[PDB]
């Protein structure tokens, strides 16, 4: 619930209260306060942890100091109290990865592509320095990080308790992620813009009507109905 | 000067044209009026004469290709969200009090 | 054990006072990741100077710039010149100097309690300067052995100012005899 | 050209929340130095002499 | 060890910060007074703990926007587009759910 | 009195229940005890709540 900060500092704070209360307490010869150092240690640590006090300090002095330490440790119990609050009220789970830029400047994780496919030629051929710089890895990374079927990237990705990601077109990852065991999550935006299209030989007979077909089907909509 | 303004200069050089550089009178993009069925801003400027080339982020549509023409993409993109970045707050000094 | 005492609170007080002044001078306060001289590489961090390791051109480093509400304003003032480890460094050194002088004008038992207050107020200036260092850090990253050395110094210096002050209890003790 | 060569551009507790609560921690210590060391020289100064 | 101005100052802060008593009052009135402070401090020490735990429960559960599904399931941030465009077309004829 | 072991059972009891002290261990070995167990009922007291 605290910052490792806030740790060390309460124990400088705890040597710095001890040492002044036992300066204060007893330095003065008219004063000879039974605040030897050991009893000053005592007494801070007793009113950090709100436990007995067993002793007070009298004097002016000693009292503001006891009294600047009080307010500090309620102040500071009441923050860890509601901090931990907070942690076990709402959970929340940090995905190691956010977007490709944390994939490249890292190596714990592995990542791949389909071995033959427009995402592996999008990374060979990028002039991106994230992309180039993920492509150098990808490309001499062993074991190979190649997969032959999205089939076999998904479920190396399912299998390898998180230490490989798998780079695939949004489609394909939109769906896995609609599908069980639900364990898998697309992260971050797209890493590029394109489109699928229906292919035909070059100067083939049918490359007009399904062309105009595509558009006529898109225009009403039926696209969008089949993705849904 | 701009993208644009380079473009259209090297443009105007390899078709072998002098050009007039004016900026579209309504200040918009292009879009048909449902109800006048006017054509508006750049596309408009084209449909009725005004103009002889839109040389400009002008996206190539369906419903405007229906009524001009356009040359292949000199740039290629898509709709994004833009937003206030989330600015990390200072928390005060004396913030224990709040 | 009188004597021994003296040399132990001697050793202590130029012990704090070195460690002290190492921390400052050097700069391996912070190992940040940014950037050297003016591509994100790591970097040694101090409290004047930001620099440069593991890079192009390592080893070549700059000037940290403090500035790109007057509480941030101030805040990044106290922190551009370390004034609390720089006046953290002037008290041990005039603490140093006082217990020095308890030999010459000897029988004054009045000055070693002044070593003790210097060296405790040594301390908290101290604290208070990795106060405003670490939260003005906050406008991966780890600490290195010279906040670790700031450290270092301020539990001497305490440990040092006790045994100061347990010295001129003593002395009036025995003065009262 | 245009975009890009002329571009202008933890769930703990952090020290920041509670630094304030430091501040008045020392300066509460100082000022009962302070105080201390005044009474001090007040009653090191009524010796009758 | 009994309650003048100071010790009765000295009394009332401790009190505050639950810090224990070196001392406490003996007679009716005395512990009428005490009883009360007592009670003034246990409930306004534990409502500032409840408000800090709602601050930092409250302030946990927040997210932020990271697509057009979010932007679509939320309300509390508003979004547009250009009042004449081909971005205002692809939103008055999509036929994507979202 | 000092801390025989009914008076020791009654310390920890009344340090788990946070209800403060009427003795507290005086020697180093003793103060290291209840340091420990004054941490301890602090952080499982937190945690409950
Ligand atoms: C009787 C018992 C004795 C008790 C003794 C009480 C003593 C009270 C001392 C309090 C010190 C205040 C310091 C200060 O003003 O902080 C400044 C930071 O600037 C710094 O970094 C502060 C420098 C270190 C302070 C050293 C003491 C900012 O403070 P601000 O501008 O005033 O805050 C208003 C705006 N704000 C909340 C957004 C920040
Ligand atoms: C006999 C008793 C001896 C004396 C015992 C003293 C101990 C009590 C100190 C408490 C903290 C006091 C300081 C409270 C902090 C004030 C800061 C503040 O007011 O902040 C303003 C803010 O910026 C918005 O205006
Ligand atoms: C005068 C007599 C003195 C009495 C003494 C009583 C002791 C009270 C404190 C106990 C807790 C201290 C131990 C804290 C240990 C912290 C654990 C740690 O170091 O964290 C591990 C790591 O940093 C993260 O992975
Ligand atoms: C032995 C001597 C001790 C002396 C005694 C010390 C005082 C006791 C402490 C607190 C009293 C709290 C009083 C609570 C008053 C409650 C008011 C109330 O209940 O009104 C709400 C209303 O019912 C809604 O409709
Ligand atoms: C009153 C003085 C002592 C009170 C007990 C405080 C415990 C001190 C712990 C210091 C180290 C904490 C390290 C946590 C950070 C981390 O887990 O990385
Ligand atoms: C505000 C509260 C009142 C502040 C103090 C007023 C001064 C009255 C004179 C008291 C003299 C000190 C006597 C004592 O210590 O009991």
């Amino acid at each position: 619930p605290l910052a490792y900060e806030i740790w060390m500092c309460i124990v400088f704070a705890y040597i710095g209260v001890s040492v002044v209360l036992f300066l204060v307490s007893r330095f003065s010869p008219y004063e000879w306060n039974e605040f030897g150092i050991f009893n000053s240690l005592w007494f801070s640590l007793g009113a950090f942890m709100r436990q007995g006090c067993d002793i007070s300090p009298r004097s002016l002095s000693g009292r503001i100091v006891g009294g600047v330490w009080w307010f500090f440790t309620l102040i500071i119990i009441s923050s860890y109290t509601a901090n931990l609050a907070a942690f076990l009220t709402v959970e929340r789970m940090v995905s190691p990865i956010e977007s490709a830029e944390d994939l490249s400047k890292q190596t714990e994780i592995a990542y791949g592509t389909l071995d033959s496919g427009s995402t592996k030629e999008f990374f060979r051929r990028s002039k991106i320095a994230v992309f180039d710089k993920m492509w150098t890895y990808m490309r001499s990374a062993e074991p190979s990080v190649f997969v032959r079927t999205t089939a076999e990237g998904v479920a190396r990705v399912r299998k390898s308790k998180g230490k490989y990601a798998y780079l695939l077109e949004s489609t394909m990852n939109e769906y896995i992620e609609q599908r069980k065991p639900c364990d898998t999550m697309k992260v971050g935006g797209n890493l590029d813009s394109k489109g699928y299209g229906i292919a035909t030989p070059k100067g083939s007979s049918l490359r007009t009507p399904v062309n105009l077909a595509v558009l006529k089907l898109s225009e009403q909509g039926v696209l969008d109905k089949l993705k849904n | 000067e701009g993208y644009c303004v380079d473009l259209a200069a090297e443009i105007a050089k390899h078709c072998g044209f002098k050009y007039k550089l004016t900026i579209v009178g309504d200040g918009k993009y292009g879009a048909r009026d449902a109800d006048t069925k006017i054509w508006n801003g750049m596309v408009g400027e084209l449909v009725y004469g005004k103009a002889d080339i839109a040389i400009a982020p002008l996206t190539i549509t369906l419903v405007r290709e229906e009524v001009i023409d356009f040359s292949k993409p000199f740039m290629s993109l898509g709709i994004s969200i833009m937003i206030k970045k989330p600015q990390k707050s200072k928390p005060g000094v004396f913030s224990f009090l709040d | 054990d009188r004597g021994v005492q003296m040399l132990l609170t001697t050793v202590g007080a130029f012990a704090a006072f070195s460690l002290m002044t190492i921390a400052v001078g050097t700069d391996y306060w912070l190992y940040s990741r940014g950037v050297c001289k003016t591509e994100e590489v790591m970097t040694h961090s101090g409290l004047w100077r930001t620099c440069c390791l593991e890079g192009n051109f390592k080893g070549l480093c700059k000037q940290i710039d403090h500035f790109p509400d007057t509480a941030e304003y101030f805040l990044r003032a106290v922190r551009a010149s370390s004034i609390f480890p720089i006046l953290s460094v002037i008290l041990l050194f005039m603490g140093g100097l006082c217990i020095a002088a308890s030999e010459f004008y000897k029988t004054r038992h009045n000055i070693i309690l002044s070593a003790g207050i210097f060296f405790v107020s040594a301390g908290l200036s101290n604290i208070i300067g990795i106060i405003v260092y670490i939260s003005a850090n906050a406008g991966s990253y780890s600490y290195g052995w010279s906040f670790y050395f700031g450290a270092l110094s301020f539990i001497i210096a305490e440990m040092v100012g006790v045994l100061a002050v347990h010295m001129f209890i003593d002395r009036h003790k025995q003065l009262r005899a | 050209k245009w975009w890009y060569d002329k571009g202008e551009c933890t769930s703990a507790l952090s020290l920041s929340n509670v630094a304030g609560v430091f501040y008045i921690l020392v300066g509460g210590l100082g000022l009962a130095m302070l105080v201390a060391l005044i009474e001090f020289c007040y009653k090191s100064r009524a010796e009758a002499k």
